[PDB]
């Protein structure tokens, strides 16, 4: 394989370290509530303007 | 000062002058002095030490409350342009 003895033995584990921060990140959010629309009395909700749609 | 001679000034006022009298003496006052009045602690005044407001500033009290409650009228339905 020729690994040398040096940096990259550090390059994997920086590998792994990159690679599990990734995964937790992507599985780290809080299965929650992030989407918005916190206010409790928002059944009629129009934000912007006139003519909308909710599916093509 | 000038001196003239001949006439010249007297050489002092001399001897022939008239002692009139021997009132000369101021008698030494003695005296003992006290002023003693019992002394109340207090005195009334209209007021003392007030730094008086020239004006001052507004101020307030506050409150909020009540619920969420609406009526709502909604846009039609309209095609999609593109995408």
């Amino acid at each position: 394989m020729d690994k040398k003895k040096l940096l990259y033995w550090v390059g994997g584990g920086l590998v792994l370290i990159l690679i599990w921060l990734w995964f937790r990140n992507r599985p780290a959010a809080q299965v929650a509530s992030n989407w918005e629309g916190p206010p409790y009395m928002t059944y009629n909700q129009p934000q912007a303007g006139s003519v909308t749609l909710p599916v093509a | 000062a000038l001196i003239n001679p001949q006439f010249p000034y007297a050489g002092p006022v001399p001897i022939p002058g008239p002692a009139p009298t021997e009132t000369m003496p101021l008698l030494n006052y003695r005296v003992e002095g006290r002023i003693a009045g019992i002394q109340q602690a207090r005195q009334f005044m209209p007021f003392l030490q007030g730094p008086h407001r020239a004006v001052a500033e507004q101020t307030y009290h506050a409150i909020g409350t009540g619920i969420q409650m609406g009526q709502t009228f909604n846009q039609p339905l309209i095609n999609t342009q593109e995408g």
